[PDB]
């Protein structure tokens, strides 16, 4: 039932709203996960609840804010496109002004796992680190002491799989061999090079010469390598679980969720198994390698982007062009390289749209040259080249019922924004006031004796 | 409640009844909606439908045809009410007419009603009627 749908959106937004922003945060995360198909309406409510919850996260609340950074690159992406999506929209521009206040049925995804090979120098690598990691799994029985025998049983601590790399034929060491070197040929595939460089180094059973294999760590991006390749090792064990549940003919496991919504423990055994291998290189002295601002980096871009769509934006996408002036606003809400280079988009799209001066576009225009006006001086001798656009946009305003006193406005804004703190516009301002005063008026008259300053 | 729209959907349900005894099949709600004019959504027909057993009796279709009419019949209502006053169009109340229509007929008690109104109502005293449905409708 919509109705119920809808109560049950409310309960949430309530849940959601009242309740640190740390685990908002967290919910946000797969809210962003689902967020990215937009372009469904609920997907766009549930993006209006994670913009309150910006609102709500945006001083002490905005780690996460490298996850915030592809969140609003993601949310700059899927709402590329150009109603309810004018509410996520309008939501969308607190969520960036937010983001500024912070700068101030899933189904995985598996790639192929035995079709790349393996180079020779590490298969004269993986024959000692096979050994390796026998000490290390022999060391974890022996933290309880399973201590080898004749008769198999758990009880008097006896286990059949502590026994030492000679005795192992040709198929014991496979077994657990098996995932390793099948996770060795997934991280040998995407193009990773582990190349030469420097060398390096109780009970019954097997008593290991193991080097302690539990404080070694390596750095951001190799990290996020091995973060990948544990999400890869989820999706696999995600895939094997699904496929082992789907041979039957019933239902599923509850776990089966977005992947920004599990625990940590099913992760911790993927992360050991993907960074046991880097631990030993980091040891051994082998190196792995791969083989905010940037909001306002790209708002060079998005306002070059929103320049070249205002040029010739007389079709849908003035929606675009309100979304443009609702991001100018909350940048000025945010707030010289890309700072100048916005306010030349600015003069260029004043002018580029300056002919055609769609319906929404008609009224938005004015709200965006004041918000940029106003912001102006929250942030450049050549201002008389878009002084003289202005001014043959006011003459195109001039004679094409409010419009001639929203130039003057706007003229009053452009004064007043070089004012915040060459004479051909002056005189073509004049030029057009003593063409149309025989024949809007008054306010035209009050603003340039309110722009004379 | 009018009269002809009451003996309309009577003759619409016994028009797509075959046998008589209120008993019709519950896919045929749509039908007998969509030849009222009616057309709510595949989940909301749903829902009326567990609102009712595969036979739709009569009396309760006619609460909930009541229901989705007064609706629209409430808020014009509430339009035409408010239009007899407040000539102008922008639907906004003055205190003091507050106090003078408040005791009106029908309730019509004491001073503690009046001053209920006059403690929250939002005065500006010209005070938007919208507020006041909010207020009083729970």
């Amino acid at each position: 039932k919509g109705c119920s749908l809808t109560k049950a959106q409310r309960d949430s937004i309530e849940v959601c709203l009242l309740s640190r922003p740390s685990m908002m945060q967290h919910l946000l995360r797969r809210l962003v996960f689902d967020v990215p198909l937009l372009n469904k309406m609920p997907l766009k409510l549930l993006t209006n609840h994670y913009e309150r919850c910006w609102k709500y996260y945006c001083l002490p609340g905005g780690a996460s804010e490298e996850e915030l950074h592809l969140s609003r690159k993601l949310f700059w992406g899927i709402f590329d496109a150009l109603y309810e999506q004018e509410l996520f929209k309008l939501a969308l521009p607190c969520l960036s002004a937010v983001a500024g206040a912070l700068p101030p049925n899933f189904n995985p995804q598996p790639v192929d796992t035995s079709n790349i090979t393996i180079p020779e120098k590490l298969e004269y690598f993986i024959n000692k680190y096979a050994e390796h990691s026998h000490d290390k799994w022999s060391m974890d029985k022996l933290a309880n002491g399973w201590i080898y025998g004749e008769i198999y049983s758990d009880s008097s601590k006896v286990q059949p799989l502590m026994k030492p790399y000679k005795l192992l034929s040709e198929k014991e060491k496979e077994i657990y061999r098996w995932p390793i070197k099948e996770s060795l040929k997934t991280m040998l595939a995407w193009g990773w090079r582990i190349e030469r460089t420097r060398e390096g180094d109780a009970a019954h059973g097997y008593s290991p010469r193991a080097i302690d294999m539990s404080n070694v760590t390596l750095s951001r991006d190799l990290h996020a390598m091995a973060e990948m390749m544990a999400e890869n090792y989820h999706n696999i064990w995600a895939k094997k679980k699904k496929l082992e549940l789907e041979s039957k003919g019933g239902g599923n496991h509850p776990l089966l969720v977005p992947y920004d919504t599990l625990t940590a423990k099913e992760k911790a055994k993927d992360r050991e198994k993907a960074q046991d291998i880097l631990k030993f290189l980091q040891i051994n002295g082998y190196a792995v390698s791969r083989g905010y601002f940037l909001s306002a980096a790209s708002r060079p871009l998005c306002s070059g982007g929103h320049a070249s769509n205002k040029e010739k934006e007389m079709v849908f996408c003035k929606l675009g062009v309100l979304v443009r002036h609702r991001i100018s606003l909350f940048g000025n809400d945010a707030t010289l390289h890309i700072l100048g280079q916005t306010l030349d988009a600015r003069t260029v799209m004043k002018t580029g749209l300056e002919s055609v001066k769609f319906l929404d576009n008609a009224a938005e225009d004015l709200e965006k040259t004041m918000e940029n006006l106003k912001q102006g001086q929250f942030t450049t001798t050549v201002a008389l080249l878009p002084m003289l656009s202005s001014l043959f946009e006011h003459i195109g305003q001039h004679q094409f019922l409010e419009d001639v006193q929203v130039s003057c406005y706007r003229i009053l804004t452009s004064l007043y924004a070089l004012g915040t703190s060459v004479e051909r516009q002056r005189s073509a301002l004049g030029e057009c006031l003593a063409a149309f005063a025989g024949a809007a008026f008054l306010e035209t008259h009050l603003d340039k004796h309110n722009i004379y300053s | 409640l009018t009269e002809e729209q009451i003996a309309e959907f009577k003759e619409a349900f016994s028009l797509f009844d075959k046998d008589g005894d209120g008993t019709i099949t519950t896919k045929a709600l749509g039908t007998v909606m969509r030849s009222l004019g009616q057309n709510p959504t595949e989940a909301e027909l749903q829902d009326m439908i567990n609102e009712v057993n595969g036979t739709i009796d009569f009396p309760a279709f006619l609460t909930m045809m009541a229901r989705k009419m007064k609706d629209t019949d409430s808020e014009e209502e509430i339009r035409e009410a408010f239009r007899v006053f407040d000539k102008d169009g922008n639907g906004y109340i003055s205190a003091a007419a507050l106090r003078h229509v408040m005791t009106n007929l029908g309730e019509k008690l004491t001073d503690e009603e009046v001053d209920e109104m006059i403690r929250e109502a939002d005065i500006d005293g010209q005070v938007n009627y919208e507020a006041f449905v909010q207020m009083m409708t729970a």
